[PDB]
């Protein structure tokens, strides 16, 4: 049994008409300190693959890892590790999902919410989520932390249910995923402005992009509220 | 310990076409201790009916007090209360004790004498009603009730399927509930005649 | 639950009633709260359902190996000395099981009470569960040892209804049992619905109870 | 609960769902959470529903007393300022955080206040187990100078997204709109996109299926003569 | 204090009450009466918190006597239940409330019947053909349950009585010292010298 | 919450970001931190919303009932009265309130009232979660008899920085100028601030 | 201090009838407020004609489930790829429950499929292994709700026959697979009323001995 | 369990232990014995926390037994106890203590003389003309202080001993059902059937 | 306790106060807190004095026999040992550790390694309590690539600000400078530091 310490707040991602798209902001926060702010928290894992992880940074790390120990491990004795023996986003997901019940039935857990996306070698999309407690779920979105609460209803708008992931394009999934990270911005006291944000696309592969920040805000209209109720100047 | 479960107890009321009904179990206990089944739940002012669950001191207390307001209500404005009215005066009077609350689960039904429309209402300990238009449940077995009512009941039934419908509603939620039991009454009520029916249940 | 048993001329009876719960919520109308280790032995269940299930049908291989080795049927005294030695293996972490052994061996019939304290009693009339208090009421005002066969059922059949009718813990129906030398006999099932009214009409008795 | 105000060019909007639990079970599916406290000053409640209900009630019962004694009609800061110095006193106890909107002759408002009696301006809230969700809608779609109906459309999407995704909140979506210069319309189930299916069968009994022991005649009357 | 039973029959009310008083791990008393004549016909007994138990008693007697007195009328035992209940109810929401438990047995002159009522610290009255508080219950409802008839004649309910004392005595591991028993009827109240 | 205020040469800039939260929710991103008790009596508010609401207003009523009685109170005077509340009440409180304000005869004068109840008179003033990010920088960076222009400029770059580092604070940055020539209100929004 | 249990919501329903068996259950997963599946299979064909639904917490239910899997694979494995009966079953998930009985599943287990003659069979657990045969059982959420319109609507309870008043109760009549599925579409549009983790969509699978079959049913998403 | 009581006279010793069994609020049985012979001459009885009572005295007589056969000689009553305190001492540090109180009552046949020893659970070991456990000597001592003589017969011995169960049957508030007798003496072990 | 290091066009340098606190008695008002695990490899410690000086032993301990077996190890590879011990560790430990260090391939490096165990490579790092106060400044004043003398009086304003605010910082400031040069120490006492 622990605490966490140092944290990364919400992962957010959406299921698409060819592929996934996952984001999370750099931010690495102290309490209420916004303590480092050139975090990674998506990590690629091969070209077929992005986990997504929120909480504590330490375990993040230790996650990180594990995962890089994972590809070099699947790589020994293995001449199709790039081809038809290549590690699948369901078995990365099952491994850390392992990893992690095991670890809170040892009273001993990692202090994660984690969002594996990716696309299978079929081409099928996979979106998956694991936590601290083992428990794990899947949705053509899937948001943890904050974005459960704040994400998830604005891209539940684009894809309500499984029959809505071939009607949506990646242009309009990627733009309903940016407006979500503004939308966190405004209103979670621990998240930053910026952000990464990654595509696994069945056809153009892994897209990764850095350095993204929020646009586009509405702050004008605060000129104009003046004190708590009576107050006119 | 939890005020709202030392005695144990149930209500339901139903609304029909130009009816209601108000049914309540007869159980009074000490927890897993049966002390009578007598205990009737449901009280009369006029033609306003008030069942009560909850804390058995408090029940009785309450009936004493609500019966005591509309006799002085009736004396003064020279006529019966109204369930409308009367679910106000139940909600004030409950709201008075905001940090010292009664704890009952009170449940008012009846029927408006001047309009004829059916009418029931329910509250939490603390005043808050709850005007439904087709069952209110209280007690030990609410969730029971609730699952009971939601399934069973039909909007617009007469007072003859109606008491069936409440019937089997209440005696299979009291027979989930060990608390709850030891007899039952039926209420049936209509613009100007009421009948009374004591079911037969399982005494365990 | 309530559970009871007895010794008496013609062997011992065993009655239990058929209730669970899970706080105030009725979980289960018909629980079998007796097993049949062997064609004569029985074991009764009051406590946590798991820890009685679990611990006497482990009795029961452990009987049943007694059996493979001697080429001879365990003792009740033996069968219920090997349950309390389970009982206090897992000695304060938590088990919550009360049971009586009864069966027929050489001794004559036997009876004893074992508990997860690792408690072994040897006796003539034994009642647990929450609503063993009513039980013993009924059995230590018209218990003998002279008692019939028939005589002697409906007692314990009239014990287990006298504490459904008052414990709020104990109810659902009647499970009953009559242990003879050439084995244990079950006397059906019995609803303590239709027995109530029943037991109310015949004997007259709960009286202050309308039907 | 899920409720929100929303503001526009003449006037103020507020909306909320209409379902009151007891833990996770729903006691009411068409509760009426949208109160008035004078004819165009409107309120809505989060929190212990009999503190939302009482604390309306006895400021819309001051503010009647209140305007009648000035002859003028009740101003949305005087309900504001009455209700956050009554919640104040009893510090947080009355479990009552509200949405106040209103038309007054100073113009349109619109509040939000906090049980420990903390007050709040702006011209778009949300409160309640699914302010969140909502909050999300609002602050996507909100812009400055809006019509009424992009307001009404605007105030009850956001009621939606806490129906769909909070579960405290669900069933259908009330409206109340101030518009300067006119009567308040009150719009009770705005929305009903959670109508019950019929069910697969009737579960009406046969007339003689309950088992009973004694009838008797009630007498409801009063004494008779003669 | 322990054990109070109550049992109304035919024409009586019929209250056995314990005689053992302890402080600490000392029973300093073992023929108490813990009962109190609230009027000619009406008996109350008590059990509960050391001292509390006959303040209240004695509180309630008081108040009956002074009604006596004032109307020159006897209470019906339903009136008093009620006053007595009231007072209870009143009570537990006090700063410290009184922890007493009774049974009020009395004989209705008017009605020509015996009652007996059952009322809690807490203000929960019922009457009842036979009552107890605590843990008495538990032992005696299913003895009581069975052999109760209401046409009983006092000699028969006198002998359930013997045998729900006896089945205390078996199965309870506290020695209450054995029962004080007292009869009300249309004659008045008088105790029982040999049970 | 990071709030300030600065005495300079033509009086006093008062300064607060507008981020209220409850946990990590942001249950306002547009608060007005800055309050004003009287036409040149200005407070920036931090603790409990409530408690420190309830108090304004009772000031507010004091200074109001003080103006029609003895002519305009002076600052300090206006300190004494959120003094006397903060302190007599300090058990059931959660205050910390800046007071600021201009007269013709003291000029800008700046007093902070802390958790207890406490009066500290000063040059200028940092309060709030956010205020322990700048004491090196605002220690470093103030001088006395500073220009509008220059205090203005130290305002803005000392919440940035506050803002910056600590999650409770963030919004906009409002501005109240206190001074011979009036009331002004400037307001800060995050493109200008944050590249600073 | 970490606490290790959770409450995915839920509720899951087990009716036998004479020739089959029935298993049903949400497929709404949640914790506290928030939604985090609307279709998320909680109910699983296990294999030899078996199904298994373990509702409360998802954690400990996947691994009870994913467990009993293996178990079946080794039964037949170790025994010639012999027939894993219910009742054999039954008795397994018992020892694999009450391996835990200092650090239980937290889980209601129903599991349902034919016995030994082809009779209809429902098993039904509590969360550290206590078992029993059983004609209905509703588990989870809103198994309160349920189970008591079961009592009345499948075994009949405090229903007589109309004329003999009390007299004589209703016959205990066998119920066809299409009477049940409309019970338990009706159970579930119930709990979906008046509760609020139960919802968005219904998930039957229906054992014969022709083998297991699925029936899929929206729900309300509120 | 509750009450056991022990007293050494010229010639014997004479241990008396209640017959009284309670779960939760009901006597399971009221003819128990709480006692285990060890060896032919030396007797221990026991109470303290439900089940370990048995179990301890058990492994011990287990234990004595077995060193009885391996010597083909009986261990001196002032061994036994010695054995017992050090069982007793070593429980006491355990992660489970035994939570149980004893008397040995036992007769020396090399120096003919009776012995009566009290250990309680942590070890405590004392040698006693006469001796009890837990709130039974409170009641007791001052009889045995003033009545006690060292050359008392044992007909005398059991006289003192009805005399205690007398005052505890009077002062105690809990009912233990009287006691079961047994004398340990050159002859071996015996039981009064008559007390 | 404050501490900081920070890399420069040369190298590396690593700050430091000395004062170290039982609640509010000075226990040492001259303590080093700079030190050395390799020739050019140290670090900063704050937190628990008995878990840092533990640490800093083990792992003098783990690059001694990594130097013997590998030669000289790189600054991540001490940070890493450092990390392996905090992480695995971390319910037994309360240390804050700032590593740096000087290669001539990677030049100056530093690395901080917070409470939970976690490594950041950064530019400048700060920890300890005093830290707090010296955010904005820090931030506001660090560029990269600054010569020695602007990086030493860049710690030592730094530093300064710090033990001015925060009690359970004070003393000397040591500083440790990391070049191809080799190893210099330099000290700064009060007179000197208090009156910039
Ligand atoms: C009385 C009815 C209640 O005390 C009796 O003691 C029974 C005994 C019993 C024995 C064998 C089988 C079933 C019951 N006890 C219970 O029903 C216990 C009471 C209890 C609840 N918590 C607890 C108890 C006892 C001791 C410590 C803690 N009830 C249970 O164990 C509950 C958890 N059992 C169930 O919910 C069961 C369900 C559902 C179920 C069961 C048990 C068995 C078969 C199918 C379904
Ligand atoms: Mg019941
Ligand atoms: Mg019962
Ligand atoms: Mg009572
Ligand atoms: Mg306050
Ligand atoms: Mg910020
Ligand atoms: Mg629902």
């Amino acid at each position: 049994t622990q605490q966490p310490i140092v944290t990364g707040t919400s992962v957010i991602s959406m299921k698409y008409d060819n592929g996934v798209i996952i984001a999370a902001d750099n931010l690495g926060s102290y309490g209420s300190l916004l303590r480092f702010n050139g975090v990674e928290r998506l990590i690629p894992v091969g070209d077929n693959t992005v986990v997504g992880i929120s909480g504590d940074i330490s375990d993040m790390q230790h996650i990180e890892r594990l995962l890089k120990d994972l590809v070099t491990e699947n790589a020994y004795d293995n001449p199709l590790a790039d081809a038809e023996e290549a590690l699948e986003p369901s078995y990365i997901f099952e491994y850390l999902a392992t990893v992690m019940y095991q670890r809170r039935s040892k009273m001993n857990p990692l202090w994660n919410a984690i969002i594996v996306a990716g696309v299978q070698s079929n081409g099928d999309q996979f979106l998956r989520y694991v936590n601290l407690l083992g428990v794990t779920y899947s949705s053509p979105t899937l948001a943890t932390g904050f974005g459960a609460h704040m994400a998830n209803p604005l891209l539940r708008k684009v894809v309500d249910r499984e029959s809505d992931i071939p009607k949506t394009t990646v242009q309009v999934a990627e733009e309903a995923i940016v407006n979500a990270m503004r939308v966190l911005y405004y209103r979670d006291a621990r998240s930053s402005r910026n952000f990464s944000l990654a595509i696994i696309d069945k056809n153009t592969g892994l897209t990764f992009k850095k350095n993204l920040q929020v646009e586009n805000m509405k702050w004008d209209f605060a000129k104009d509220i003046k004190g708590y109720g009576t107050q006119k100047i | 310990s939890d005020p709202s479960s030392i005695n144990g107890g149930i209500v339901v009321a139903m609304t029909g076409k130009d009816c209601v009904a108000i049914a309540c179990d007869l159980r009074l206990g000490s927890q897993s201790l049966g002390v009578s089944n007598k205990f009737e739940k449901i009280f009369h002012y006029g033609h306003v009916f008030l069942g009560i669950t909850g804390l058995a001191t408090d029940v009785t207390t309450l009936n004493e007090m609500f019966r005591y307001k509309t006799n002085l209500y009736k004396l003064k404005e020279e006529r019966a209360i109204e369930p409308e009215t009367f679910t106000q005066l139940v909600s004030s009077s409950l709201y008075e004790r905001r940090f010292g609350p009664y704890f009952v689960g009170p449940v008012v039904a009846g029927i408006n004498s001047k309009s004829g429309k059916p009418f029931i209402a329910g509250f939490d300990l603390i005043g808050c009603i709850d005007e439904a238009k087709d069952f209110i449940v209280s007690g030990t077995a609410s969730d029971q009730l609730f699952g009971m009512c939601e399934s069973l009941y039909e909007p617009n039934l007469e007072p003859e399927d109606l008491f069936e419908t409440i019937s089997q509603a209440l005696l299979n939620a009291a027979d989930r509930d060990a608390l709850s039991g030891w007899g039952a009454v039926v209420y049936i009520i209509k613009k100007d005649e009421v009948v009374k029916r004591y079911l037969k249940m399982r005494q365990d | 639950t309530t559970t009871l048993a007895f010794k008496f001329q013609h062997g011992v009876i065993a009655a239990v009633d058929s209730r669970a719960s899970a706080g105030s919520y009725i979980s289960a109308l018909r629980v079998n709260k007796v097993i049949e280790i062997n064609p004569y032995l029985l074991g009764t269940m009051s406590g946590c359902a798991a820890d009685c299930q679990y611990w006497e049908r482990l009795l029961a291989k452990e009987c049943r190996l007694y059996y493979l080795r001697n080429g001879e049927r365990i003792s009740v005294s033996a069968a219920s000395k090997l349950l309390s030695n389970m009982m206090c293996q897992y000695r304060g972490m938590g088990l919550s099981m009360g049971s009586m052994i009864c069966g027929w061996d050489k001794k004559g019939p036997g009876l004893y009470y074992v508990d997860e304290h690792g408690t072994r009693l040897s006796g003539n009339m034994f009642s647990t569960g929450s609503g063993n208090t009513y039980a013993y009421g009924v059995l230590d005002s018209n218990y003998k040892w002279d008692l019939s066969v028939e005589d002697a059922l409906y007692l314990g059949k009239r014990s287990i209804l006298a504490a459904a009718h008052r414990d709020a813990y104990s109810g659902g129906s009647v499970n009953l049992y009559h242990v003879t030398e050439d084995g244990w006999i079950y006397h059906g099932n019995h609803d303590v619905g239709e027995l109530f009214w029943k037991v109310k009409e015949e004997e007259g008795s709960f009286n202050n109870v309308i039907g | 609960t899920t409720i929100v105000g929303v503001k526009f060019n003449n006037g103020v909007v507020i909306a909320a769902d209409t379902r009151s639990t007891q833990g996770p079970i729903v006691a009411d599916k068409n509760c009426a959470k949208l109160h008035r406290i004078s004819p165009k000053i409107w309120c809505a409640g989060a929190g212990t529903a009999a503190d939302t209900e009482a604390v309306t009630q006895l400021i819309g019962s001051n503010i009647e007393l209140h305007s009648l004694y000035t002859s003028r009609e009740p101003r949305v800061v005087s309900a504001l300022q009455m209700l956050k110095q009554h919640l104040f006193k009893y510090q947080g106890h009355i479990g009552a955080y509200l949405i106040v909107a209103g038309v007054d002759p100073t113009g349109s408002h619109l509040f939000s206040i906090h049980a420990h009696g903390s007050t709040d301006v702006g011209y778009y809230l949300s409160l309640g187990s699914g302010s969140l969700a909502a909050m999300a809608v609002l602050e996507s779609h909100w812009k400055q100078d809006l019509t009424k109906e992009e307001a009404i459309k605007l105030a009850s999407d956001a009621i939606q997204a806490g129906i769909w995704n909070d579960l405290g909140s669900g069933s259908n979506v009330d409206v109340c709109v101030m518009e300067i210069g006119k009567d308040a319309e009150y719009l009770r189930n705005y929305l009903t996109p959670n109508v019950r299916e019929e069910k697969q069968k009737s579960y009406k009994f046969p007339r003689g299926t309950t088992a009973v022991l004694k009838e008797s005649i009630v007498n409801i009357c009063d004494i008779q003569e003669e | 204090m322990d054990i109070i039973l109550g049992i109304r029959v035919q024409d009586s009310v019929i209250l056995a009450s314990s005689k053992a008083v302890t402080r600490g791990i000392s029973v300093l008393k073992d023929s108490d009466d813990k009962t109190r004549q609230l009027s000619p016909h009406t008996l109350m007994s008590f059990a509960g918190e050391a001292g509390d138990t006959v303040q209240f008693a004695e509180y309630i007697q008081a108040n009956i006597q002074l009604y006596s007195i004032r109307e020159d009328y006897e209470l019906s035992p339903q009136a008093v239940s009620s006053f007595v209940r009231q007072e209870l109810a009143k009570s537990i929401r006090s700063r410290r409330p009184y922890q007493v438990n009774v049974l009020i047995g009395g004989y209705d002159k008017k009605k020509n019947k015996p009652e007996l009522y059952q009322i809690d610290y807490l203000g929960t009255k019922v009457e009842l053909p036979y009552g107890a508080h605590g843990y008495s219950g538990f032992y005696t409802f299913s003895l009581l349950d069975h052999h109760y008839r209401p046409d009983m004649t006092t000699e028969e309910g006198l002998d359930l009585l013997k045998l729900c004392v006896q089945e205390l005595e078996k199965r309870m591991p506290m020695d209450f010292k054995g029962v004080i028993v007292k009869i009300v009827d249309k004659d008045g109240i008088r105790q029982v010298d040999d049970f | 919450t990071s709030i300030m205020a600065v005495t300079f040469k033509d009086g006093v800039i008062l300064g607060a970001d507008s981020r209220t939260t409850t946990g990590a929710y942001i249950a306002n991103r547009v608060t007005d931190k800055l309050t004003r008790v009287h036409d040149k009596i200005w407070c920036c508010r931090s603790g409990s919303a409530a408690d420190t609401q309830a108090i304004a207003d009772i000031v507010q009523y004091h200074l109001e009932l003080y103006t029609s009685q003895y002519g305009t109170p002076s600052t300090e005077t206006a300190a004494s009265v959120f003094k006397e509340l903060c302190y007599e009440n300090k058990d059931n409180l959660t205050a910390g309130i800046i007071v600021a304000g201009y007269d013709d005869k003291n000029k800008g004068e700046v007093y902070t009232i802390p958790l207890g109840g406490s009066v500290h008179k000063l040059p200028y003033a940092i309060a709030g979660s956010g205020s322990t990010f700048i004491y090196g920088y605002c220690d470093k960076n103030f001088r006395e008899n500073m220009s509008k222009e220059e205090t203005v400029d130290f305002i803005k770059h000392s919440l940035s920085q506050a803002i910056k580092w600590d999650g409770s604070s963030g919004g906009v940055i409002r501005m109240v100028v206190l001074t011979a020539a009036g009331v002004e209100r400037l307001i800060f929004y995050p493109d200008e601030y944050e590249q600073l | 201090q970490f606490n290790p249990y959770g409450d995915n919501g839920g509720t899951i329903l087990g009716i036998a009838g004479e020739d089959f068996a029935v298993l049903a259950g949400d497929t709404r997963n949640i914790t506290d407020y928030s939604i985090n599946s609307r279709y998320e299979p909680k109910v699983f064909d296990c294999g030899d004609n078996i199904v298994m639904s373990a509702n409360g917490f998802a954690a400990d239910g996947d691994a009870l489930v994913k467990r009993f899997k293996n178990s079946v694979k080794w039964y037949h494995f170790d025994h010639n790829d012999k027939k894993l009966s219910i009742n054999s079953a039954a008795r397994n998930i018992q020892h694999l429950l009450y391996s835990r009985r200092f650090f239980p599943y937290y889980v209601y287990n129903i599991i349902a499929g034919l016995d030994e003659d082809g009779k209809g069979a429902v098993y039904s657990f509590d969360p550290v292994g206590s078992y029993q045969r059983e004609q209905c059982r509703a588990g989870g959420a809103a198994a309160s709700l349920i189970m008591p319109f079961l009592d009345n609507q499948v075994n009949f309870k405090n229903q007589y026959e109309p004329g003999t008043n009390g007299k004589v109760k209703k016959p205990l009549k066998y119920l066809s697979v299409e009477e049940v599925i409309k019970l338990v579409r009706d159970s579930f549009t119930s709990a979906t009323e008046r509760h609020i983790q139960v919802g968005d969509g219904l998930e039957i699978l229906i054992v014969t001995k022709d083998g297991v079959r699925k029936e899929f049913y929206e729900l309300k998403r509120d």
